[PDB]
C-alpha cells in the first residue's frame, strides 16, 4: 500500500499525458547562439556534483534538468549566465522535492561566488515566470520507480544500473531530447535487465505501458552506445557517483557487447 | 492586472500568507486572494506557494478550489481563487446546537471523497485536511483548499516530511514516526472530520502528541500486532503504552446509522494497508441515497 495500488494505474496514465505537455523544444540548442550541447553537458555534470555534495535526491536533479531544458527552449542565454539558470532550477527543484532544501547562501557558495544572492533570487523569479509554475514535471526517475515494481525477484544491481543509465541520459541533449521520459526509462530498465540477468522487457510492462521491445529499439541503441562510450565521455561525475556501494558500484560493470535485438 | 481589484476585507490567514476578499472592477467577478510578501535577501519564493500553484494548475475538479490567475510582481505574490462563501468550521460552530442534517453531511462527505480521490489519482497528498480548509458555497458544494502543505508523491514513496498534519487530524502512523506514509493519512483526516460533523465537536482534540495518541487509543483501542501488524516495531512505539479496549462505535458516534458506522470504522482503520481508499469509499452502501441539499448559511 506504500506502493499505492488502488490509484496506481491512474497515476501512470496521468504521467503519460503530462510528459507530453512539459516536453522542451527538441532543436532548441540549434537556436541558441552562445551555447552548445557540450556546455549543457558540463552544466549537468556540475549539477550531479552539487546533488552528491548536498546529498540531494535523484528526482531533484531530474527536475532541475527538465526545468533547464524547458527554460532554454524559449530563452536565449549567454554562456556566462548559464550556471545561474542551472542554479535557480536546482534551487527550485530543491524547494519542490527536497524536505530540507539547501538555502540560497549555499547555492551562491557552490557557484564559488560567481553570482550574487540577488541574481539567484531574480533568476528564480524569471524561471518561475517562464515556466508558468509548471514544476511538477514527470521524470525518467518517476517512470523507473514504477517499472521497478514489475521485477521477478527484484535485484539491487538492476535497479542501480537502471538509475545510472537514466542519469546518464541527462548529460547528452543529443539525441536524448528526442525520446520521452517513459521511453528512456523503459530502455534503461531493459538494458540493465539484459546486462545483469539476461532477461528481457517483461510482458507485464508491455501491457502496462503499451511499449514493445521493437518500439524501444532506437532508444536502446542510443543508450547502448552511450553506455559503451561512458568511460571515454568527457563528463564522468555520474560514473564516480555510481562507484559507491550506495549504488553497489554498478558503474564498473561490463556492458554487453551486443543486445541480440 | 493588480490595479483591477478592490479589496473588500480580510478573510483570514491560511497555511501561509494573508487571504483577502476582493472584487474585479472590470468583470465584477468576486474572488479570494492570497498575498505573500516575498522579500529580498531571504529565501525567496517559499516552497509552500510553489507546491500550491504547481499542483493546483493540474487539479481541475468541482470539489477542488479553482485557481484562476497568479499575479507575480517582484515584491509580492498574489494567488487568485474562486470566492467561496464560508469554511466548514464556522458552519459547524453556527450549527453546534441544531446540527448538520444527515443528508447534508452525507453529501459533503461524498464530495470530499470525490475531491480526495481526484487528488490521489493525480499523485497529490493534501496533508492538511481540516474544517478551516474545507470551503462551502450557497449551492450545497464543498471544496478542498490550501494545498500549501500539499506535495506531489511518487510510486513507491520515499521518506517525506514528518511534521505534517494539524494535530487533531494527524494519522497514527505519523505520530508513531513511521518511515513511509501515504494516501491513508488524508483518509484518516476525513474520518475525523466526518465524526466532527456528526458530534459537532472534535473527535480527538489532543493538546500534545502523546495526548492525541492516547485519545485515539481510548476511542479505538490500543493497537497491537493483530489489528496493526508491525506497530510494535515502529520508532516512536512504546510497549509501556496503556492497553485500552476498543469502544463500540454506537457510543462514539450516536446519531450515525449502521452503514455510516461501517464507513467510519473503515476510515479510521489502524493499518494504513487496511484503511479504505477514497475511491473504494465512494462505492460504500452509505452513499446509495446521496443527495445535494442546500446549507443555508
Ligand atoms: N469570519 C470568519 C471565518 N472564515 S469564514 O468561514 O467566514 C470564510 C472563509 C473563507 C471564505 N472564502 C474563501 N474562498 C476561497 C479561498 Br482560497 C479562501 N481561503 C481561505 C480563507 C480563510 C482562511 C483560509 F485558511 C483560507 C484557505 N484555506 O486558503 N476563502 C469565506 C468565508
Amino acid at each position: 500500500v506504500n506502493e499505492v495500488p488502488d490509484y496506481h494505474e491512474d497515476i501512470h496514465t496521468y504521467l503519460r499525458e503530462m510528459e507530453v505537455k512539459c516536453k522542451p523544444k527538441v532543436g532548441y540548442m540549434k537556436k541558441q547562439p552562445d551555447i552548445t550541447n557540450s556546455m549543457r553537458a558540463i552544466l549537468v555534470d556540475w549539477l550531479v556534483e552539487v546533488g552528491e555534495e548536498y546529498k540531494l535526491q535523484n528526482e531533484t536533479l531530474h527536475l532541475a534538468v527538465n526545468y533547464i531544458d524547458r527554460f532554454l527552449s524559449s530563452m536565449s542565454v549567454l554562456r556566462g549566465k548559464l550556471q545561474l539558470v542551472g542554479t535557480a532550477a536546482m534551487l527550485l527543484a530543491s524547494k519542490f522535492e527536497e524536505i530540507y532544501p539547501p538555502e540560497v547562501a549555499e547555492f551562491v557558495y557552490i557557484t564559488d561566488d560567481t553570482y550574487t544572492k540577488k541574481q539567484v533570487l531574480r533568476m528564480e523569479h524569471l524561471v518561475l515566470k517562464v515556466l508558468t509554475f509548471d514544476l511538477a514535471a514527470p521524470t525518467v526517475n518517476q517512470f523507473l520507480t514504477q517499472y521497478f515494481l514489475h521485477q521477478q525477484p527484484a535485484n539491487c544491481k538492476v535497479e542501480s544500473l537502471a538509475m545510472f543509465l537514466g542519469e546518464l541520459s541527462l548529460i547528452d541533449a543529443d539525441p536524448y531530447l528526442k525520446y520521452l521520459p517513459s521511453v528512456i526509462a523503459g530502455a534503461a530498465f531493459h538494458l540493465a535487465l539484459y546486462t545483469v540477468t539476461g532477461q528481457s522487457w517483461p510482458e507485464s510492462l508491455i501491457r502496462k505501458t503499451g511499449y514493445t521491445l521493437e518500439s524501444l529499439k532506437p532508444c536502446l541503441m542510443d543508450l547502448h552506445q552511450t553506455y559503451l562510450k561512458a568511460p571515454q565521455h568527457a563528463q564522468q561525475s555520474i560514473r564516480e557517483k555510481y562507484k559507491n556501494s550506495k549504488y553497489h558500484g554498478v558503474s564498473l560493470l561490463n556492458p554487453p557487447e551486443t543486445l541480440n535485438l | 492586472s493588480m490595479e483591477n481589484f478592490q479589496k473588500v476585507e480580510k478573510i483570514g490567514e491560511g497555511t501561509y500568507g494573508v487571504v483577502y476578499k476582493a472584487r474585479n472592477k472590470l468583470t465584477g467577478e468576486v474572488v479570494a486572494l492570497k498575498k505573500i510578501r516575498l522579500d529580498t535577501e531571504t529565501e525567496g519564493v517559499p516552497s509552500t506557494a510553489i507546491r500550491e500553484i504547481s499542483l493546483l494548475k493540474e487539479l481541475n475538479h468541482p470539489n477542488i478550489v479553482k485557481l484562476l490567475d497568479v499575479i507575480h510582481t517582484e515584491n509580492k505574490l498574489y494567488l487568485v481563487f474562486e470566492f467561496l462563501h464560508q469554511d466548514l468550521k464556522k458552519f459547524m460552530d453556527a450549527s453546534a446546537l441544531t446540527g448538520i442534517p444527515l443528508p447534508l453531511i452525507k453529501s459533503y462527505l461524498f464530495q470530499l471523497l470525490q475531491g480526495l480521490a481526484f487528488c490521489h489519482s493525480h499523485r497529490v497528498l493534501h496533508r492538511d485536511l481540516k474544517p478551516q480548509n474545507l470551503l462551502i458555497n450557497t449551492e450545497g458544494a464543498i471544496k478542498l483548499a490550501d494545498f500549501g502543505l500539499a506535495r506531489a508523491f511518487g510510486v513507491p514513496v520515499r521518506t517525506y516530511t514528518h511534521e505534517v498534519v494539524t494535530l487533531w487530524y494527524r494519522a497514527p502512523e505519523i505520530l508513531l514516526g513511521c518511515k513511509y506514509y501515504s494516501t491513508a493519512v488524508d483518509i484518516w483526516s476525513l474520518g475525523c472530520i466526518f465524526a466532527e460533523m456528526v458530534t459537532r465537536r472534535a473527535l480527538f482534540p489532543g493538546d500534545s502528541e502523546i495526548d492525541q495518541l492516547f485519545r485515539i487509543f481510548r476511542t479505538l483501542g490500543t493497537p497491537d500486532e493483530v489489528v496493526w501488524p508491525g506497530v510494535t516495531s515502529m520508532p516512536d512505539y512504546k510497549p509501556s503504552f496503556p492497553k485500552w479496549a476498543r469502544q463500540d462505535f454506537s457510543k462514539v458516534v450516536p446519531p450515525l446509522d449502521e452503514d455510516g458506522r461501517s464507513l467510519l470504522s473503515q476510515m479510521l482503520h489502524y493499518d494504513p494497508n487496511k484503511r479504505i481508499s477514497a475511491k473504494a469509499a465512494l462505492a460504500h452502501p452509505f452513499f446509495q441515497d446521496v443527495t445535494k441539499p442546500v446549507p443555508h448559511l
